[PDB]
């Protein structure tokens, strides 16, 4: 298409366009505007500083050479250079901002000013090599696309679900006694309320709900409005503030129903997020086994690095030659060095120097800050002279070549440096603090132990290089969104209140922080809440900025999942280089299964014990439950020792059964005196541990993960130094501060006392009189054990933002928190996040690269072509025909003509879409005219879908309608819709038909029936639940441990509500400590629980306590619970990770583009065609169109006929029985044998007759040889 | 065959015949919630409220909750004719309605119980009885064995693929 093809002295242009470095001059002018819009800042009403004045003028130079630049490059070539994509993109940036130029005009809006957030997307199309991460990224969205499509109808389906049970439910308030005020306490969230049963009493006291508005955050997480309901299914979804939303309508209905809709929301949204990870790790894998048959080439590489092991070695055989009274003192330095002796003189000084590191304390008292100084003074004379030993009797040459002494060199010159420079004493205090820091490199000395930390560093140091395409891309990605967020929120967050909306975005630090904060998942809630509130909170035009945390939420975690491929696809590479009577009663019936329903009944009683009453009624009974229960236990280890003896000790389970029944027993010693007596109740619990060694399916998924920690253990050990180097580094730079006043005025100790007022709302007329004291904020950095605490919080990406804003807030020794005091210290909370988020990453690739080695380990077992070829054999030798249920009388047969054709396919399909829309729209405070409206249409969408099962049951003959489970589904729908429609309008002559409705929504799932690709996806997880549930029944155990260990002990907890336990997050009923645990699971803020049990909480006014002891039930065992709590739950969740792989493997290294079964399932429906009878017998002739019409890649041309297919069928070895009726099997198997490809004779007889043996020996029915039978159908 | 000649369907099925004597059992009684003023104290019931100091004066006045009850028997009705018909011509497809029916019985069981629940916080002391707490048996009785019974309906996801749901 170019344009008018000239040739004056514009030719010289395109040798000056295109010269050499015309990429190198546009490259430093676009990283210009990188720079030229971190520097704007924002500023809130139409305001412009001076630097802020001048970059605007700056941004006509950047228009110019943009248009100078783009102008050449039409002279250049023209039309035909929109060519490359990422050129047609150049233009179109330039082409706006002239338009800002003709809007610049007419003010002599806002629009244009976010689009040139876009240029940097240029400095991508200029430096390539990121050319080639961009296009591999939208590779791997290929295979996802079924995935994804699931979680849009999972969504979808909670948003209809949660749109009609919640319609209105929240607007309830707990206003004051008639005002406008909603009523709170000091921390508690403005929470709904009901003036009818179940949710709410409002006892604060001079308060009465009425309604209006008290509503969810400010307005945006309601249930009404489709688009609102579809919000607040999302972020839920993401697991992060489900618990809100979980308890305001936990709050507004009553519990007890509404639980089963948010923990099916979970575990729905945790098992298709849990395989949509396992969905990118199939389409690069399979690329990958293909490059693994060049097995003779690590031989040859294997080789080299052993010739250049020699080479280096031989010639320090050369080197300590060459440079040979003194030699005396030599053999001196090989006798001392390589001995025994540092082996272990060494470990004494380094053991000795990281205790002297991390002992540090805030006070020190004045004796320990005087070692602290002559150990080093002291240590450093160990390492000089430990150096200087392996100056002499080492060879020089060889001491520096060594990568780790190297490193020892850096440490003692650096020791020698920082000891005489205080000397010198000319040193900032500034300076003094940094060299503190310098010394803390010495933890490395330890790692000059791990016996394969060079193969670890190996294995990390590649990974990087594999990475650092793609993390500079993040990096560039996080800059784009954090340059967008300032021109859309910009210093909008004015709000004219008093509380911090800290994570603001008006600057270009604070809104690098605010990005990665809502990468990170972490919080992004509430920094949501802000961005909807900031424009116009909630209305039309105001909550489509919802828009921009979705984006970033999606696409900011599509990249960062797309850097766990490259790591496992580089991480695969280097994998492919009278006592008779005792016998019985042991072995009887009436025994075992006596014990397994004795446990069913002895922890249903010790699930829900009272358990804070100790006087009541549910105590007499339960007493005389529990110590006639350990009468039987005690019981049963007398029968098993008379069976073996002494010796039976062996079994793990046995050595519990033996320390469970003893504590039981002795119970029942501690009840013997109060007629010792909590924990030998609590040591009952292990029984149905028991039971789990009685199961089979763990064997194999618990050992498989042991087979993994063995080769990840290297790993861990690392990622757990880092988090004691960076404690160590962490107290070193935050000790003593995190000490924060109660009034932010006071700043320093004795003046932080007396009483204070505190302002309500925002106005200075509602004074309230506190006292103020010295708050410590919970997880301060002052011990190297209390550092350990905190950074595991923020080692779990939960809570890190409110202490890592205040990190930044600190300043001098004991002193309160300036405001916005050293962002530079938000740097230690970034790269040690990135650095622990990249080993969290290394551990989760180690388990899945070894169970697909692990999973091939029984296919090792080969001899054998190939997966594919291995299927679709058991695919032939398998299958048989299809029903074909054609009916006779054709009154009857006319009718069946309609019902399977595509009329009522397409007919019946479309009708739900209206049926869908029908429920879109329901809105609130809806008019009476659309009320009368929707209830015609719900009694019109019942009469035509009853009309479809009349139809259909008058066609298909009762036998085959109850046949396929999809109509029997319909019924299922059609009868609850029904009496939906009957019992709404018999209450017209009624809150209970709010289950009766849910019918009404079910309709959806009628949709997926006819999508082929997804059902076959979800069937694919049906068939996988095999391995997976005895991997849930150690969930249900760890849930039920733990809740029955906190119940006795962390209740007496008294439900004061604004303190975190309160009556939605109760621990003292077993259900209600069950869902804490879920909470504690999916990471829901469980850092504050830990907090709000612990020394001084109250203790709830029913239980005894009489006297005085009002505020000391608390157990500070919750730090060694939760803690204990959070590895075991991480753990064994990864156990779910790893049993998903198990099952699944067929589905994850499918290559559904050579031999997909896709074909093949619809081949069976060709059948059904011509072969109606059911006979499993064709006619030879119509076999012939039946090949013509299946698909080029399982039938054959469009060339049809042939002498080539028929050639092909001739060329196959195809058999005529009586008349000439083949089977399928034989058709089938000639048919994939068109792929799965073959011979003439001599290689066919070969390849049918080993076939036969392959087939023999994996058949464990050595009868049935009508299969030999079928090779006799399928081979001859 | 195969459905009805494993003991599952057995167990199952003998459940169920329990738990319909019970439904038949609680619509019928009377003996739902105390009424308690403190006299005039009574039973509330699905066709009769009668008085009871000993005088015992019936009568009545929570008309929804009724004539779902209707409902309720209904399907327990239509629920046995399709069982009968199930074992006697090697039919094993009568037991998917069947399995249905039961369902459906269950839960207008289950309106009933949560109608009458309400009709308390409209009115003085009240508590439950036992003909409630023979209600709260029967749902479970049907609602899990009506689910059970369709689940043992159904034959096993094809597992391997060569033999997909018939
Ligand atoms: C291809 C890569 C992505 C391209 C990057 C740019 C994407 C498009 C950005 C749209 C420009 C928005 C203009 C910002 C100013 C709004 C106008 C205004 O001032 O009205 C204020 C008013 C009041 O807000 P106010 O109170 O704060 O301002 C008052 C000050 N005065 C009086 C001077 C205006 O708000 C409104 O009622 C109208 C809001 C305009 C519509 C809101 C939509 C903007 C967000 C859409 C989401 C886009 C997501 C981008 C990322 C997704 C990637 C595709
Ligand atoms: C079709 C396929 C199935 C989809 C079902 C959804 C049907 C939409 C319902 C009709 C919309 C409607 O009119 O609602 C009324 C409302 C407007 O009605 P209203 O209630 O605000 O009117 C005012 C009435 N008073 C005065 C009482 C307040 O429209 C909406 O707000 C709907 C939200 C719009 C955007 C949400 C759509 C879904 C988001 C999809 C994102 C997916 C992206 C990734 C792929
Ligand atoms: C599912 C696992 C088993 C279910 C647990 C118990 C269900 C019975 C519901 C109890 C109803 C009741 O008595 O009152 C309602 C209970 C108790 O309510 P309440 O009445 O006590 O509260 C008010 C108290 N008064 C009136 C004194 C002021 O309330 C709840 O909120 C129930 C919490 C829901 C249970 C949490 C289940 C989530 C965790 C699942 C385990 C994780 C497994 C992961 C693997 C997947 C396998 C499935
Ligand atoms: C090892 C590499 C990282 C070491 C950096 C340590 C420097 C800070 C220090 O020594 O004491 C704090 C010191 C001690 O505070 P100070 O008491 O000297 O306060 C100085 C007072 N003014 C500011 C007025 C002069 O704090 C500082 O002010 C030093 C400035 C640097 C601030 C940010 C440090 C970098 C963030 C941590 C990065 C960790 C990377 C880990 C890999
Ligand atoms: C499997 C992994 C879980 C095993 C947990 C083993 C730790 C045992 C906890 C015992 C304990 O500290 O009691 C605290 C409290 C009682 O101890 P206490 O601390 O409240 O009372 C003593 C108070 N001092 C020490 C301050 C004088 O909890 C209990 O009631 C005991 C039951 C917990 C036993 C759980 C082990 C079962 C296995
Ligand atoms: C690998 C990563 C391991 C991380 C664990 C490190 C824990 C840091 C301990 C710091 C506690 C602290 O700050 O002291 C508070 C208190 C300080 O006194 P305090 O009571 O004034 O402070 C508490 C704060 N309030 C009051 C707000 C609750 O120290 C104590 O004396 C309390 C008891 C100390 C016990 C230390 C807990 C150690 C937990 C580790 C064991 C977990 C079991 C793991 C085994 C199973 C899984 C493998
Ligand atoms: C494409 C494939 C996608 C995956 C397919 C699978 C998706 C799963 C779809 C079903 C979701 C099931 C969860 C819904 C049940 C929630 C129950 C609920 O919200 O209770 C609140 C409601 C409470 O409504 P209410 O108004 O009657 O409560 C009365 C309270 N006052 C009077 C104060 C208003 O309870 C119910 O209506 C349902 C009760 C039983 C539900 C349990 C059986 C299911
Ligand atoms: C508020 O509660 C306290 C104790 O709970 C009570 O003494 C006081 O009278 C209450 N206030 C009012 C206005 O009743
Ligand atoms: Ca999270
Ligand atoms: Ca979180």
């Amino acid at each position: 298409f170019c344009l008018t093809l000239q040739n004056p002295l514009r030719k010289a242009c395109i040798s000056i366009v295109e010269w050499k470095p015309f990429e190198t001059i546009i490259l430093l002018t676009i990283f210009a505007n990188c720079v030229a819009l971190a520097v704007y800042l924002p500023m809130p009403e139409d305001d412009n500083n001076s630097l802020n004045l001048g970059l605007e003028k700056l941004e006509y130079f950047f228009l110019t050479v943009f248009s100078i630049e783009a102008a050449m490059k039409i002279i250049a070539y023209g039309f035909l250079f929109h060519q490359d994509a990422y050129l047609r993109s150049g233009w179109n940036v330039l082409d706006f901002i002239i338009v800002f130029l003709g809007v610049f005009t007419a003010i002599l809006v806002k629009a244009l000013r976010a689009f040139r957030v876009l240029r940097p997307l240029r400095l991508v199309s200029g430096v390539p090599s990121l050319q080639v991460v961009l296009n591999s990224i939208f590779k791997a969205m290929l295979p996802l696309f079924h995935i994804a499509l699931l979680v849009l109808f999972m969504v979808i389906i909670y948003a209809i679900i949660g749109l009609e049970l919640f319609k209105g439910k929240m607007h309830k308030t707990c206003y004051y006694i008639g005002t406008d005020i909603v009523a709170t306490v000091e921390n508690e969230k403005p929470s709904p309320c009901a003036r009818t049963g179940s949710g709410r009493p409002c006892t604060i006291n001079g308060s009465e709900c009425r309604g209006g508005w008290p509503g969810p955050n400010h307005g945006i997480t309601h249930f009404d409005n489709f688009g609102f309901s579809m919000l607040t299914v999302y972020q839920c979804i993401t697991m992060e503030g489900w618990t809100d939303v979980l308890y305001w309508v936990n709050d507004a209905i009553g519990n007890e129903w509404p639980w089963i809709y948010f923990v099916t929301l979970i575990l729905l949204g945790s098992f298709f997020i849990l395989n949509l990870v396992l969905g990118v790790l199939s389409g690069e894998f399979t690329k990958e086994r293909e490059k693994a048959k060049s097995r003779g080439t690590f031989q040859k590489l294997r080789e080299k690095q052993q010739l250049e092991e020699d080479l280096r070695g031989y010639m320090s055989w050369i080197t300590q030659g060459e440079v040979m009274w003194n030699r005396v003192f030599r053999w001196k330095c090989h006798d001392l060095v390589k001995s025994r002796v540092f082996y272990w003189l060494v470990i004494l000084i380094v053991a000795l120097n990281t205790l002297s590191i991390a002992s540090e304390h805030h006070n020190q008292p004045l004796w320990l800050t005087h070692l602290q100084d002559i150990a080093n003074r002291v240590l450093l004379s160990l390492f000089t002279i430990e150096m200087l030993l392996k100056m002499y009797g080492l060879g020089l040459r060889q001491y520096f070549m060594s990568i780790f002494n190297r490193f020892d060199c850096f440490v003692v010159c650096s020791g020698i440096l920082e000891l005489l420079l205080v000397e010198s004493g000319a040193m900032t205090p500034l300076g003094i603090s940094v060299l503190r820091c310098i010394r803390l490199l010495r933890l490395f000395k330890i790692t000059k132990y791990w016996t394969s930390l060079s193969n670890l560093v190996a294995s990390l140091l590649n990974s990087i290089r594999s990475i650092a395409s793609l993390l500079l891309l993040l990096f560039l990605f996080i800059i784009i969104f954090a340059l967008l967020g300032m021109q859309l929120f910009g210093g909008r967050y004015d709000f004219e209140d008093t509380e911090v909306r800290r994570s603001n975005f008006d600057n270009f630090p604070q809104a690098l922080i605010s990005v990665f904060q809502v990468l990170t998942g972490e919080d992004w809630n509430s920094v949501m809440y802000n961005g909807i509130m900031a424009y116009g909170g909630p209305s039309y035009p105001g909550v489509l900025v919802c828009i921009y945390f979705i984006i970033l939420f999606v696409c900011g975690n599509y990249i960062l999942l797309n850097v766990f491929l490259a790591i496992a696809v580089d991480n695969l590479a280097e994998a492919e280089s009278v006592r008779v009577l005792c016998h019985r009663i042991v072995n009887a019936t009436w025994f075992t299964n006596f014990i397994l329903l004795f446990i069913l009944l002895s922890s249903a009683a010790l699930a829900a014990e009272d358990p804070i009453r100790a006087e009541s009624v549910r105590n007499q009974i339960l007493g005389y439950f529990d110590i006639a229960f350990t009468s039987v236990f005690t019981v049963e280890i007398v029968l098993k020792m008379t069976t073996y003896g002494a010796f039976l000790h062996k079994g793990s389970f046995c050595r519990n059964y033996f320390n469970i029944l003893d504590l039981l027993v002795v119970a029942v010693s501690l009840i013997s005196m109060g007629l010792v007596v909590k924990i030998l109740r609590v040591l009952r619990v292990l029984r149905p541990l028991r039971a789990i060694n009685r199961a089979k399916g763990l064997k194999h998924v618990v050992q498989c993960v042991f087979v993994a920690i063995r080769t990840i253990g290297n790993i861990v050990l690392v990622t757990t130094l880092l988090q004691f180097m960076f404690a160590c580094i962490g107290v070193q730079l935050f000790k003593g501060k995190f000490f924060s006043c109660n009034d932010l005025s006071k700043m320093t100790e004795e003046e932080c006392r007396g009483y204070y007022y505190v302002y309500k709302d925002g106005d200075p007329t509602q004074m309230e009189l506190r006292p103020r004291q010295w708050i410590h904020n919970d997880f301060h950095f002052d011990n190297v054990l209390s550092a350990m605490m905190s950074l595991f919080t923020v080692s779990t990406f939960e809570g890190w933002p409110q202490l890592l804003y205040r990190a930044i807030d600190s300043n001098e020794e004991d002193m309160g928190p300036v405001y916005n005091n050293r962002v530079e210290m938000a740097i230690f909370f970034i790269i040690y996040i990135i650095l622990i988020a990249f080993f969290m990453m290394n551990i989760f690739v180690g388990f899945v690269i070894v169970t697909f080695q692990e999973q091939g380990e029984t296919e090792y077992k080969n001899c054998e072509l190939d997966k594919n070829q291995r299927q679709c054999v058991q695919y032939a030798l398998k299958a048989r025909p299809l029903r074909c249920y054609i009916p006779k009388n054709p009154y009857q047969y006319q009718v069946w003509y309609v019902v399977t054709s595509s009329y009522f396919e397409y007919l019946m399909f479309a009708l739900i879409m209206l049926n869908t829309i029908c429920l879109g729209m329901q809105h609130y405070h809806q008019s009476e005219e659309m009320n009368h409206i929707s209830d015609i249409l719900n009694v019109a969408f019942t009469i035509i879908f009853t009309l479809e099962m009349i139809l259909k049951l008058l066609a298909f003959k009762a036998r085959g309608y109850f046949g396929d489970p999809w109509n029997v589904f319909d019924f299922l729908i059609v009868i609850g819709s029904i009496i939906d429609v009957i019992l709404s309008e018999i209450d017209t002559f009624r809150i209970s038909s709010a289950f009766f409705r849910l019918f009404r929504v079910m309709r959806l799932i009628k949709l997926l029936s006819r999508a082929e690709g997804v059902r076959t996806l979800l069937w694919t997880f049906i068939k996988s639940f095999q391995a997976l549930p005895y991997v849930a029944l150690l969930i249900v155990m760890l849930f039920f441990i733990y809740a029955v260990i906190g119940m006795q002990m962390f209740g007496k907890i008294a439900l004061v509500d604004g303190t975190q336990i309160n009556r939605n997050n109760n621990f003292q009923t077993f259900p209600q400590a069950v869902l804490l645990l879920f909470r504690c699971a999916t990471g829901e803020a469980w850092q504050e629980i830990l907090l709000a049990c612990s020394y001084g909480k109250l203790c709830d006014p029913e239980s005894d306590y009489a006297p005085g002891e009002e505020y000391t039930c608390g157990t500070n065992f919750a730090y060694y619970y939760f803690i204990s709590f959070y590895m075991l739950c991480a753990f064994l969740i990864i156990n779910l990770f790893v049993a998903v792989i198990m099952d699944n493997f067929d589905y994850l290294t499918r290559d559904w583009s050579i031999l997909g079964p896709h074909h093949l399932d619809e081949f069976k429906a060709i059948w059904a065609e011509y072969d109606p009878e059911a006979k499993g017998r064709i006619k030879h002739l119509d076999v012939v169109t039946l090949l013509r019409r299946i698909q080029p890649p399982l039938g054959f041309g469009k060339f049809c006929p042939h002498r080539v297919a028929c050639k092909r069928l001739v060329g196959m070895n195809m058999p005529l029985n009586s008349d000439g009726t083949v089977t399928f099997n034989a058709t089938l198997f000639a048919l994939v044998r068109t792929a799965l490809k073959i011979k003439t004779e001599g290689n066919f007889e070969q390849a049918n007759e080993e076939l036969r043996a392959i087939i023999k020996k994996i058949w464990k029915r050595t009868s049935m040889k009508l299969l030999d039978q079928v090779i006799p159908p399928i081979g001859d | 065959m195969s459905p009805t000649e494993a003991p599952k369907v057995r167990v199952t099925l003998f459940c169920i015949l329990v738990g319909i004597v019970l439904a038949m059992t609680a619509v019928v009684s009377d003996h739902w919630a105390v009424l308690s003023p403190h006299c005039e104290a009574a039973h509330f019931g699905l066709w009769r409220i009668c008085t009871k100091r000993g005088e015992k004066n019936c009568s009545y006045f929570s008309i929804s909750a009724a004539a779902i009850s209707v409902f309720s028997l209904g399907f327990l009705i239509m629920g046995t004719i399709c069982a009968l018909m199930a074992f006697r011509k090697k039919r094993d497809y009568l037991l998917r309605p069947a399995s249905m029916f039961y369902v459906f019985a269950g839960l207008c069981l289950f309106v009933s119980l949560e109608v009458m629940r309400q009709s308390v916080k409209r009115m003085i002391e009240y508590y439950y009885s036992w003909s409630f707490a023979c209600a709260c048996a029967a749902f479970v009785l049907l609602f899990l064995g009506g689910i059970s019974l369709l689940l043992f309906s159904l034959p096993r996801m094809p597992q391997n693929p060569w033999e997909s749901c018939m």
